[PDB]
């Protein structure tokens, strides 16, 4: 869709292994 | 730059304690690194500075939230009682420096030899291999780290329930923060560091018993602090060893400049989102305990303004490396082809 | 070694012309430059092994095409009196190098000083522009480069319909290329320098009158050619100079090696898709005439084999910075974007 | 759609000025 916005989306990744 | 040297006093004076029990702790109690800071305000909630500093992602310690007041009684004793017989990750280490590192992602770099293991536990041997390492002067080190889950006693979840959600919940409404995803336990010996690193989550930070340093750093001494690639086990980390930090291949260390504050129980730390932050509980302070609250953050704005936030550049270098090692079918490939763009022709 | 320096050859001996007329050429006619090169092979259309090279995207030299047979009577004479009264793009340069930039990039550059000058003239303005620049001894350059357009006069047109088409549509059909999108007209005086670049098209390049050495290098070059920024008014074209490399910028110049050839009237040379060519007109040999013929490049497969080509990284490469000057909202913080991904992180 | 083939996807410039 929109570059811009593809770029521009924040993942959610945190200090924490995942399982 | 005299009144320069005079603004970095750090976490300023050690807080005196009500009741007249001393000072809180002592300078000498706080490790020495390279870097100035200035101090993180220690404000009330009710203050409206400290709610002009989280609507605007600033860094601020608020003192009276009562987050966790059923939680400020907690220490080994009573949670070893009552937090159930769940399965604990707890980390071990030859160092005081507990780099965390993304298992997942040690495939992709074979060579990488972590210093820190990780070994699920019951919570009475980690209170009992914590007995161990004290009565035999040994210098291994621990830190616990779990997400709170369902299998936690009865008495552990009334002390949930009995969290100020009030105001915290205003709080990710306000701020039009996504769900809550988890709360980490954090359990740790006197000495020990989680070097610096940021989170892509919104982090309320609720210190229950001990005293830990909070170094932060703004999102725009990204270009100071060195991540490791995205790719790699220790994305989001920083490259720096804060103990020796190498200014050959880290020259802009030398211009970082970080926020600082000592949190005891009681205070709560807003730690924003893609801020950078080194923990580290303070020399013979005893146990550390804290529970952290982790949101999603806002979604993307519909309208993007001009010039872009330093995090949102963060978040399209992050989205550049992930492409590329998606469409270059092999991470370990990023770094050239990124070099073949630059060299000769941005540089 | 020994064999190496022998291999690179050049363009060979060169061609002895039918009637026993002399040499076409002679080596003193081409420009000196730093590199090495291997000649390209000049086959005859139906010899196989040009088959192969075409459809492995390798250039080749072909020698009996009859692709413009009919345009092989063309001469500045002849054009002037049926090319019609069209506006015909005529370059005007200082100097013997005729960098191509791209007017709609200016504004993104505005430090940027072309050395070539665009001007719309008729034919017959070129050919008496031309006549004046010889008949005073000046030292003024031209290079016609037109798109041949619905403006041309018959004869013109019924020379075109003359041309092989029967064979350039049948390679066009096996190689799945795209619809031919334009043929460029390009006559241009003796010791004229086209300076390396690229193009995102397949090119048949059917050379009429005079003779032009054609140096080109595999897109695997890319990391020793240094392209300019793709927001560059120059995108695509080397940044290095040619006739004086400057190795402390474009250290890895010193490893390009090139494929070579000479074309004169009847030749077609086979530009593939991607690879770099730099074109010069033979010293002392007279104005030279060129018509290509520009393909559409074949769709992307719909599945990916890995490892990549040479050629599909630049291609990645190339949507990389254009994303970026897109995100960003501004071409010239690209550059420092990338580099703040490098610097300490992947070089 | 796609993020490999954006990447991959081909331009058509060539060396002729556009108007
Ligand atoms: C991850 C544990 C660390 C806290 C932290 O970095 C965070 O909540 O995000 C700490 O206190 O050592
Ligand atoms: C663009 C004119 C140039 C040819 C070329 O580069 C091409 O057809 O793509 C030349 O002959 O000077
Ligand atoms: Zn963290
Ligand atoms: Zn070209």
């Amino acid at each position: 869709l929109e570059v811009v916005k593809l770029l521009l989306e924040a993942g959610a990744d945190v200090n924490a292994q995942d399982k | 730059a005299t009144a320069a040297e005079a603004v970095a006093s750090g976490s300023g004076e050690p807080r005196e304690e009500a009741g007249a029990l001393g000072p809180a702790w002592d300078e000498s109690q706080l490790r020495s690194y390279s870097f100035p800071t200035r101090p993180i305000p220690r404000l009330s909630q009710s203050d409206p500075r400290a709610e002009e500093l989280i609507e605007n992602e600033e860094p601020v310690v608020l003192t009276d939230t009562n987050l966790v007041y059923p939680a400020l009684k907690w220490d080994l004793e009573y949670l070893q009682e009552n937090i159930g017989n769940g399965d604990f990750s707890v980390y071990s280490a030859s160092t005081h420096k507990f780099l965390y590192y993304d298992e997942k992602k040690m495939a992709n770099f074979q060579n990488f030899k972590p210093r820190s293991n990780r070994e699920e536990m019951k919570f009475h041997e980690f209170v009992e291999k914590l007995q161990d390492i004290q009565q035999r002067g040994g210098e291994e080190r621990l830190y616990l780290q779990q997400t709170l889950n369902d299998t936690v006693g009865r008495k552990i979840v009334m002390d949930f329930l009995g969290f100020n959600w009030n105001w915290i919940n205003k709080q990710q409404g306000k701020r039009g923060w996504g769900q809550l995803t988890s709360n980490l336990l954090l359990i740790g010996m006197e000495g020990n560091v989680t070097p610096a690193h940021y989170d892509e989550q919104q982090n309320f930070f609720a210190q229950i018993k001990g005293y830990k340093r909070c170094i932060l750093f703004p999102p725009d001494q990204f270009e100071c602090l060195y991540p490791y690639p995205v790719h790699h086990p220790c994305d989001r980390q920083s490259q720096v060893d804060f103990d020796n930090p190498d200014y050959e291949r880290f020259p802009n260390f030398q211009n970082v400049v970080g926020y600082e504050t000592v949190v005891g129980p009681g205070d709560v730390l807003y730690i924003p989102m893609y801020w950078w932050h080194h923990i580290e509980s303070l020399l013979n302070g005893g146990i550390t305990i804290t529970v952290n609250f982790w949101y999603k953050g806002a979604p993307t704005p519909k309208r993007i303004e001009y010039p872009l936030k330093a995090h949102q550049k963060v978040a399209i270098m992050r989205n550049i490396e992930k492409m590329l090692g998606e469409a270059l079918g092999n991470p370990q490939e990023v770094g050239p082809l990124l070099n073949t763009m630059i060299k000769g022709r941005y540089n």
